[PDB]
């Protein structure tokens, strides 16, 4: 199996979903919210048969997004839903690797919070390949912006490179709500175009959502 | 998680702590006293843990002050301590006041130094129970008793530790209001005897002490010629 | 309403409610003993009377009580854990000393009980130590005040009364005396005594004979504190 | 008096307060030193002018005595602390040695005032790294760096702080007799390393100069300037 | 919780098993005792090229007949060293005589576990420290090795290698190490064993060699004489 | 799991496990045995050693001309109370100038060592004693405990594989109060023997002596200091 | 005990001192402080939070303390803690003059209270100070001069700055219309309206909820005042005057 | 020994939650009134006792703390009575140096920093009681409130206790600058009267005022007086 692990806004299910619809495999994805169920035993319930319909659909791909919900450093002290979201751990961990063959069935996970996971849920026998995705340095991030005004009317004034060139350690998921936002501007005043201008403020205005306290830490 | 310690109140009002501290003395072995017209007598079921240990090792009977006894039960260590603090009270209250200090004024001191471990979380409660007896023309024979939560009262007859209960029911035939010393050692040979259980226990040594006219208001232990005709009554009346 | 948020239940501090749970549960063990005490105020006596339980035969009765001397004129009785009670009547009884040697005349009751109160308040605002489990009452005569009855409790609260109780039956104790305060004067008379000992028996319904209370009293012709003997006390149990 | 052990082992042998001090570190705007043949130079990145703060208070770089000066990484009002710690045992040395601390003398001071926090009672560990420059009686050039494990050591030229592992990777592949030859040689090395990081370069990065006799300089914005229109 | 002074279900203080595990972080260190004298060996471990391996101190002298190498957390040997120098000198202040290496190693020893949370000191040590120190010198017995754990608890060994490739270097002291052994013989094994254990090269500049013998003082080994030993070895 | 974090904290059945767990501590510590007779008291224990190159940690301790102690456990603590020891062997010596009664000396060991196990933050001390001595009494032998109790033995063992010993010693019991020097010394090999696991034997490098009587001081033979006891076991 | 404990002087395990970063949070509800520079003076605005018909016109000021002859502070945070640094603050300046017979300079007092704080943060087992001031003042050294600092025991010097309520927006906005070497006490006042007057939502300036204090430099003497009701007023009406004529 | 460390301590969004309880208490005590009138203040209080049996005439809640200025509560009875006693140590210190009464500014804040010390100090918690103080120094009235956090207020008319936001809303609809100390006194009763649950005696209010004569408990004839209108 793969684990695809990252800081938040890196292309982790981008990548899932663009290897979902270029395989020939019955792909499924679920989101490990979706596993902490209200009722007791619903969760490894769900779990088990998750898997058990992806050995009926012959070649599969199971791709369990936010593993970190459901998985966790498996401290014995806890009460609560703790123990309930363990049990499901240890039925998922079963299922990877167990006493029964696991037919041909393929597992890839993503999470932002790799270092709080389970060793046994991330042991090599488990899961063999860790991907890491890193944030975009110089060129990815002019690629990104590229695809993402492909299909939108610019404006011959658009200093893109100005846009990148700060080490504002920018996030693909940025640059995404960065051009989403100034083609919204642009229609909001009317435009036809979207101009630099409209550009930059869109950038400051997302990277207004930072918080956090200046002096703390530095 | 409302008994881990002794400046908690449980949610009913209990010291959990300190009933516990109570539970430990509850498995030693029992340690008796009697009071009588001419003074007290102190009797003590010393189990033989080891064939190894010499005879009056780990001694539960202590002299406190020249004229005051002691009997102890539960975790020795402890008890070794107060009696030490007792002999500090008693040693102090000499030299401030310049005469013997009386039974009931050394158990009040003795009770709120013990009383005072019961409040913090700083320390814990003393694991043992122990008995003041002594004997002065003026005064008179008194004995006393002091539990683990500090509370002192004066006794008859008292018994601590395991076979506490048996013990108590057996004191209750005695009459001891009008009775000698001489005759009640025998008593208190007799008792610790049928308390006692052979079965569970494999062997145990009396250790006896008393204080009264006949010693002169002075706790010394019992003479060996008197233990060994106390301890002979007491196994021909195990018939 | 029972909220609970961190040690709020195992340290005196604030409830969400603006509780102090510790305290409560020192209320609670004032009831471990399963005695209750009485005090009655009367025109020119004050007096207080208790239980007395004494489990078995082996007890040296003497030694069993709850009523203790603090100064020449002043008693009190004691309810709740035993222990506890023993330390704050030595506490007391320095309190009132040190008042003698430092002011040059003898502690009104009051400020005895308000000096004690202090004390008891200070545990309850700390941390490191739990509150004494034991509930105080004084009587004393003022000189110009009369007859004196004060309580204080463990979290520090001491207002006077006319009559008071203590312990499992506190609350039937001092429906009966407001009853009687209603009335004509909760008694005028040194038979006060016989108001008290009639409140106690009644809640409990006992049916006391001698050798099962103990009274102390206090009266203006004579301000110092005594002990009632078992004969005297026999003498107004017939007389009631 | 608080005496709680701040400071503990762990199962594997760590001290997560030390470890989590120096991530505190790491978070830390940039710090980079180098010892030249005749000169040591010391750079840091500036995270934002803003424009509307005074620079003179804001100066990462101190003197601790005529010879010596430091720059640091990591909590500012921890640095004062331990910058005026040394500031008062270098005027100490001078009282009682009648001779000007060495640079390894009070390097060795500010790190076993570091070390000591890490195993006191209710205390927590320095959240810093310090980069300590200067010149020996002798006249050598000298170079160290303390962590808050409370260990130092001798360097021809580290960084410390945000993004430390690749100007120190760039500072290994760069550093040569050559590149030290010149004490404006010494200066690029020191500006280009930092630009390696930095983004704007220039407006973004302080620098201050240490010679043998002249005590510390701070190179103006106009010098800054001309060294990096110099470099490209 | 888990308070710095309690005990393990089997009997072992928590912190002093943590500080052991730390020792088996640091660098491997060697040491052997011969009746020509007492050599210590040490691997310096270079983390960078930048880095001045001068400045590396993991071999001190405590006196002029004593020599010590560390291994662990080097910053809490300093206040260790320190001690153990001004015991050392102490003695020589009072009885006009130089301390026996058992009697520094003794020393040093009782200052190790002395740490505590209540009732202890103002600024008492919190941890044990998590350093394992070897005592080199000559004394009236002669050539004298001791080893000082984390735990307070030291004694006299032939030959003792510390560090995180002990299990290993014991092993080969053990084939090699005999009593008849020489101090060049004692100094060419521990560089051998060394250079095994060490994971980069061994050279004259990433390791710290020195001697003390019963006619000269505490020496550690220059570039030169460390260039002509691993010529041969 | 709750009750077993602290000294000051009883559990349920009325007992503090962190006592319980000091006490396995001196169970882990190696075997040693203390016997007495109508004129000596003899302490003989077994060393080893954590390395075969490792010199055996030395059991045996000097406190008083009169007075001398086997340990077993935690040897930073042993130190401790040995030292303590010490010092007020030399105090009494001081002020009344006549040697410590045995007995006395132990009630102060049992009075320190009790106050750690009642406050918070303190603990037990991990170690256990066998404490041989002569007084006006005669010949003393004593065992110590990490909770602070004391027994008054005519023959002793304690540490590893030690309930072995303890059967040979009370099967011989009989025979000590009467038996010479030479007799009662090995009677306390033979059992330290039968402490030993099978496929071992007694040797003058573990084996370590101390003997004190009527007309000799506390002395600890060592090394082939031991080789005329061993000779004839 | 162990078990009680809050462990306030801990690291994180990302290296963060959360007592301190909790405290800095409870400065961002508190009242809205802002400082100007200004060529020939300093200003201190703050939002007059507490506003009430009942409440009585006592001292001076509500937020404004006077340190020195030639210092004055404003606070934000909690109020009681604010009352035992400013009293700290007095007696550093005076044992300054004490010793050295000349008026503490206002950098130097910034750094001593701000140790004080810093010591806080490291040892103790106490939580830290939750308030963050602002200082104004004149010195032979550096002339006016407006100081910041934070729970953590940190500072800084600024030309204009904010802290409190919506002091992201007020700083944004300072930093758009302030012209540094340029601003005389008169512009420094009408920017500190506008400033006030946005940051606000709730409601306007009534002239009731803003107390603002000037120090300036008058034959050799520094002056600190806090402006009365009539010329705040008076300010507020000019500023609706000119907002009204931009549109 | 005693804990060393701070019980308060801030929480994830800024609050103080243990100052937050201790204003709960507070407010679920009983309540109190102060108006400050034109030429005096008032105080006033209820103080229902539970039965017949307590004696009303035991225990104050208005005491005074010099000859000029005295001061009720709301909340815990017992740590009220620590505070009183501290507020007339700290008002002797005070006349002890200066030779002059302490005024009741001055008053008011040495009793704040002494609540602010438990709020910050080592193994306590806050006082779970608000303190109204009033005066009369400078030929001029002053009432002042001090709350758990160590923070104090000055006030015209304020009220504190159960259904304290009803009596502040009644009193902003009933207040006037030119009020006089018989019209604040009589305001005084008739806030306390919004909320009683029951017949208001002379034994169950107390009341005291302050005035150029100085700071004096009203008798219960006087209190019984006032309420006959
Ligand atoms: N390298 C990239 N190329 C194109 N789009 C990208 C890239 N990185 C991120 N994005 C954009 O990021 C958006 C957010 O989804 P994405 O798959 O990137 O998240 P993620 O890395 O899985 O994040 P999270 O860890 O929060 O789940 C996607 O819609 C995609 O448009
Ligand atoms: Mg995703």
């Amino acid at each position: 199996g793969v684990i695809l692990y990252g800081p938040p806004g890196t292309g982790k299910t981008l990548l899932a979903k663009a290897v979902a619809n270029q395989t020939s495999a019955t792909f499924l994805r679920v989101v490990g919210s979706e596993l902490i169920q209200k009722y007791l035993g619903d969760g490894p319930k769900l779990v088990r048969e998750l898997f058990r319909v992806a050995e009926e659909h012959a070649p599969s791909i199971v791709f369990i997004d936010e593993i970190d919900a459901i998985g966790t450093k498996r401290y014995d002290s806890n009460s609560g839903g703790e123990r309930e979201i363990q049990r499901t751990m240890l039925e998922l961990l079963n299922q990877l690797d167990g006493f029964d063959s696991r037919g041909d069935v393929k597992v890839i996970m993503a999470t932002n919070r790799i270092e709080t996971l389970d060793p046994a849920l991330i042991r090599p026998g488990r899961i063999d390949r860790k991907i890491e995705f890193p944030l975009p340095d110089e060129k990815t991030k002019k690629r990104i912006f590229q695809i993402h005004t492909s299909r939108m009317t610019l404006a011959d004034d658009v200093t893109l490179d100005d846009l990148i060139m700060a080490k504002d350690d920018l996030s693909g998921a940025d640059i995404k709500a960065i051009c989403t936002e100034a083609g919204l501007m642009a229609l909001r005043e009317r435009r036809m175009k979207v101009t630099n201008e409209d550009f930059k403020k869109s950038k400051e205005n997302v990277l207004y959502k930072k918080q956090e306290g200046t002096p703390e830490g530095l | 998680g409302y008994d881990l310690s002794a400046s908690t109140f449980s949610p009913d009002g209990r010291v959990f702590q300190v009933e516990y501290a109570m539970k430990a003395v509850e498995n030693s072995s029992t340690a008796i006293g009697i009071r009588c017209k001419d003074g007290v007598v102190f009797g003590v079921e010393k189990l033989v843990l080891s064939k190894l240990y010499e005879e009056g090792s780990n001694k539960r009977l202590f002299n406190v002050d020249r004229h005051v006894g002691m009997a102890v039960a539960g975790l020795l260590a402890d008890a070794r301590s107060l009696a030490d603090i007792a002999r500090e009270e008693a040693s102090n209250f000499r030299s401030n006041f310049g005469y013997n200090i009386p039974l009931k004024h050394l158990a009040d001191r003795v009770a709120m130094y013990v009383h005072a471990y019961t409040l913090y979380s700083a320390v814990r409660p003393f694991g043992c129970s122990f008995m003041l007896g002594s004997y002065s023309v003026n005064d008179g024979a008194q004995l006393y008793m002091i539990d683990p939560s500090g509370v002192s009262y004066g006794y008859w007859g008292c018994a601590i530790g395991k076979a506490r209960q048996a013990a108590k029911t057996e004191i209750e035939k005695l009459q001891m209001k009008e009775m000698t010393c001489r005759d009640i050692v025998k008593e208190v040979a007799k008792i610790i005897y049928i308390v006692h259980d052979e079965v569970k226990d494999k062997a145990f040594e009396l250790e006896l002490s008393w204080v009264g006219e006949l010693t002169n208001g002075r706790h010394e232990i019992v003479p060996k010629d008197i233990r060994e005709e106390a301890e002979k009554y007491a196994k021909e009346s195990l018939k | 309403r029972g909220s609970s948020a961190g040690f709020d239940r195992h340290i005196t501090i604030f409830s969400p409610e603006g509780r102090l749970y510790q305290v409560e549960y020192a209320f609670k063990a004032i009831n471990q003993g399963g005695l209750t005490s009485v005090a009655v105020r009367g025109k020119d006596c004050a007096v207080i009377v208790t239980q007395k339980k004494v489990p078995d035969k082996l007890l040296d009765s003497s030694t069993v009580t709850h009523l203790f001397k603090i100064t020449e004129n002043i008693g009190c009785v004691m309810t709740g854990m035993t222990a506890d009670s023993r330390s704050q009547v030595q506490r007391a009884r320095y309190e009132a000393a040190n008042w003698k040697y430092k002011y040059g005349y003898e502690i009104p009751v009051d400020m005895l009980c308000k000096r004690i109160a202090d004390i008891s308040q200070v545990y309850t605002q700390n941390a490191e130590m739990r509150p004494l489990g034991c509930c105080m009452i004084l009587i004393g005569i003022d000189e110009e005040q009369g007859p004196q009855v004060y309580k204080c409790d463990p979290a520090g609260y001491y207002c006077g009364f006319k009559a008071t109780a203590a312990g499992v039956k506190q609350t039937e104790s001092t429906s009966f005396l407001e009853k009687k305060v209603k009335k004509k004067f909760d008694w005028t008379f040194e038979q006060t005594v016989e108001t008290a000992i009639t409140c106690l028996s009644t809640v409990l319904s006992i049916d006391f004979k001698p050798s099962e209370i103990e009274v102390g009293v206090v009266t203006v012709e004579n301000p110092k504190f005594r002990i009632l003997t078992e004969a005297e006390i026999d003498a107004h149990l017939v007389a009631l | 008096s608080y005496d709680r052990a701040i400071t503990v082992f762990s199962p594997d042998g760590h001290l997560f307060q030390v470890e989590y001090a120096q991530e505190a570190v790491k978070k830390g705007s940039t710090a980079v030193g180098v010892r030249g043949r005749d000169i040591v130079v010391l750079g840091v990145e500036k995270k934002s002018v803003a424009k509307l703060q005074d620079e003179r208070t804001v100066r990462k770089i101190c003197a601790l005595d005529d010879n010596v000066c430091m720059a640091f990484a990591g909590l500012t009002a921890d640095a004062r602390i331990v910058i005026n710690r040394a500031r008062v045992e270098c005027q100490s040395h001078r009282l009682t040695v009648e001779d000007p601390v060495t640079v390894e003398y009070i390097t060795r001071y500010i790190a076993s005032l570091k070390q000591r926090y890490t195993q006191s009672n209710g205390r927590r560990p320095f959240g810093i790294s310090a980069l300590i420059v200067g010149f020996d009686f002798d006249g050598t050039p000298r170079l160290y760096q303390t962590d808050p494990s409370g260990t130092y050591h001798a360097w021809k030229a580290n960084a410390i702080g945000r993004g430390a592992k690749s100007v120190r990777e760039f500072l290994e592949k760069n550093y040569t007799d050559e590149a030290i030859e010149t004490d404006d040689l010494t200066i690029k090395l020191v500006i280009k390393a930092l630009l390696e990081v930095v983004q704007s370069g220039g407006k973004n990065i302080e620098l201050a100069v240490m010679r043998r006799d002249q005590s510390l300089k701070i190179l103006n914005p106009e010098e800054i300037e001309k060294y990096v229109a110099e470099i490209e | 919780y888990r308070g710095v002074n309690t005990f393990s279900p089997e009997g072992r203080l928590f912190q002093v098993e943590y500080a052991i595990e730390a020792i088996k972080l640091g660098s491997t260190a060697i040491g052997i005792q011969t009746s020509e004298g007492v050599c210590l060996a040490v691997e310096k471990r270079i983390t960078s090229p930048l880095m001045e391996p001068s400045s590396i101190e993991k071999i001190v002298e405590i006196d002029a007949h004593i020599g010590c190498a560390m291994s662990g957390l080097i910053a809490d040997a300093k206040t260790l060293i320190d001690k153990a120098r001004v015991e050392t000198q102490n003695h020589w202040f009072t009885y006009n005589e130089t301390m026996t290496v058992e009697s520094v190693t003794q020393a040093v020893s009782n200052l190790a576990l002395q740490f505590g949370e209540e009732d202890a000191d103002p600024g008492a040590m919190s941890r044990p420290f998590g350093v394992a120190l070897l005592f080199g010198g000559v004394d009236e017995k002669g050539p004298q090795l001791f080893h000082m754990d984390p735990s307070g608890t030291f004694v006299q060994c032939d030959a003792r290698a510390i560090g995180s490739a002990s299990e290993g270097a014991q092993s080969s002291l053990q084939e090699v190490y005999h009593k008849s052994m020489t101090l060049k013989e004692a100094i060419k094994s521990s560089l051998i064993i060394l250079k095994q254990v060490m994971e980069e090269k061994l050279n004259a500049t990433n390791i710290e060699l020195a001697t003390v013998q019963p006619g000269q003082n505490f020496h550690m080994f220059t570039k030169e004489e460390l260039e002509e030993v691993i010529k041969d070895i | 799991n709750q009750y077993d974090n602290d000294v000051t904290v009883w559990s349920p059945q009325g007992r503090i496990h962190q006592i319980e767990y000091a006490m396995e501590a001196v169970k882990q510590g190696s075997a040693t045995v203390g016997l007495k007779s109508k004129t000596h008291a003899v302490l003989v224990a077994l060393k080893r050693a954590q390395s075969e190159l490792a010199a055996h940690q030395k059991k045996i301790l000097h406190v008083d001309n009169h007075i001398g102690i086997s340990i077993a456990g935690l040897t930073a603590d042993a130190r401790l109370l040995c030292n303590f020891m010490r010092q007020e062997c030399l105090d009494s010596r001081f002020v009344f100038d006549r040697p410590l009664p045995v007995s006395r000396l132990v009630s102060l060991i049992g009075s320190k060592t009790q106050i750690p196990t009642q406050r918070y933050g303190r603990r037990p001390y991990g170690v256990g004693l066998l404490i041989a001595g002569y007084d006006d009494m005669g010949p003393h032998i004593f065992q110590t405990c990490p909770s602070a109790n004391y027994f008054d033995c005519r023959a002793m063992s304690i540490g590893a594989r030690s309930q072995s010993a303890r059967t040979y010693l009370e099967r011989h019991m009989s025979e000590f109060m009467e038996c010479n020097l030479n007799e009662l010394v090995k009677h306390g090999l033979r059992a330290l023997r039968e402490t030993l696991p099978a496929e071992q034997d007694l040797t003058t490098k573990n084996v370590s002596i101390g003997i004190v009587g009527k007309d000799l001081e506390f002395t600890i033979y060592d090394d082939d200091d031991v080789s005329p006891f061993l000779e004839g076991l | 005990s162990r078990r009680y404990d809050s462990r306030t002087t801990i690291f994180s395990p990302e290296g963060r001192l959360y007592q301190v970063e909790y405290a800095m949070e409870a400065i961002g509800h508190a009242g809205t402080c802002l400082g100007i520079l200004a060529n020939d003076g300093v200003l201190l605005a703050a939002e007059r939070r507490n506003i009430h018909k009942l409440l009585d016109e006592v001292f001076f000021s509500e937020k404004i303390y006077k340190l020195n002859e030639d210092m004055a502070c404003s606070v934000a945070g909690i109020t009681s803690d604010a009352n035992v640094l400013t009293n700290e603050l007095r007696l550093i300046a005076q044992r300054y003059l004490l010793q050295y017979q000349e008026p503490i300079p206002c950098e130097q007092l910034v750094t001593a209270l701000c140790d004080i704080k810093q010591a806080y943060t490291q040892f103790g087992g106490k939580r830290p100070f939750g308030v963050s001031l602002l200082y104004i003042g004149w010195d032979k050294h550096y002339g006016f001069q407006l100081y910041q600092s934070d729970p953590s025991g940190n500072y800084g010097g600024w030309k204009a700055t904010c802290i409190g309520n919506n002091s992201a927006a007020a700083v944004s906005m300072l930093k758009q219309d302030y012209k540094e070497g340029e601003m005389t006490l008169k512009s420094a006042l009408a920017l500190a309206i506008k400033v006030l007057n946005k940051t606000m939502d709730v409601s306007k300036l009534s002239a009731e909820k803003v107390e603002i204090a000037t120090l300036t430099r008058e034959n050799g003497k520094t002056v600190i005042r806090v402006l009365k009701q009539k010329e705040v007023e008076q300010l507020i009406k000019k500023h609706e005057e000119e907002e009204a004529k931009a549109e | 020994r005693g804990y060393s460390f701070s019980l308060t301590t801030f929480s994830p969004s800024g609050k103080l939650v243990q100052i937050e309880y201790a204003l709960a208490a507070v407010a679920g005590g009983a309540p109190s009134v102060g108006i400050k009138a034109a030429n005096g203040v008032v105080l006033a209080t209820e103080k229902k006792q539970k039965s017949i049996l307590y004696d009303e005439r035991s225990v104050h809640k208005v005491e005074p703390i010099t000859k000029h200025i005295g001061l009720v509560y709301s909340g815990m009875g017992p740590d009220y009575r620590v505070l009183v006693h501290r507020a007339r140590k700290l008002a002797q210190q005070y006349y002890l140096v200066y030779q002059e009464p302490i005024p009741t500014a001055q008053l008011v804040q040495r009793v704040a920093s002494v609540m602010q010390e438990y709020t910050q100090s080592g193994g306590v918690r806050p006082f779970g009681v608000s303190l109204l103080i009033c005066g009369w120094n400078e030929g001029r009235p002053y009432l002042f409130q001090s709350d758990p956090s160590g923070a104090y207020f000055a006030w015209k008319a304020t009220a504190m206790g159960k259904n304290y936001v009803n009596g502040k809303t009644f009193l902003e609809k009933r207040y006037n600058e030119d009020l006089e100390l018989e019209d604040a006194i009589h305001t005084a009763i008739l806030t306390l009267k919004e909320s009683f649950e029951g017949q208001m005696t002379e034994d169950n209010i107390e009341v005291g005022i302050c005035n150029e004569a100085g700071f004096r408990r009203l008798t219960p004839t006087e209190v019984k007086d006032y309420l006959a209108a």
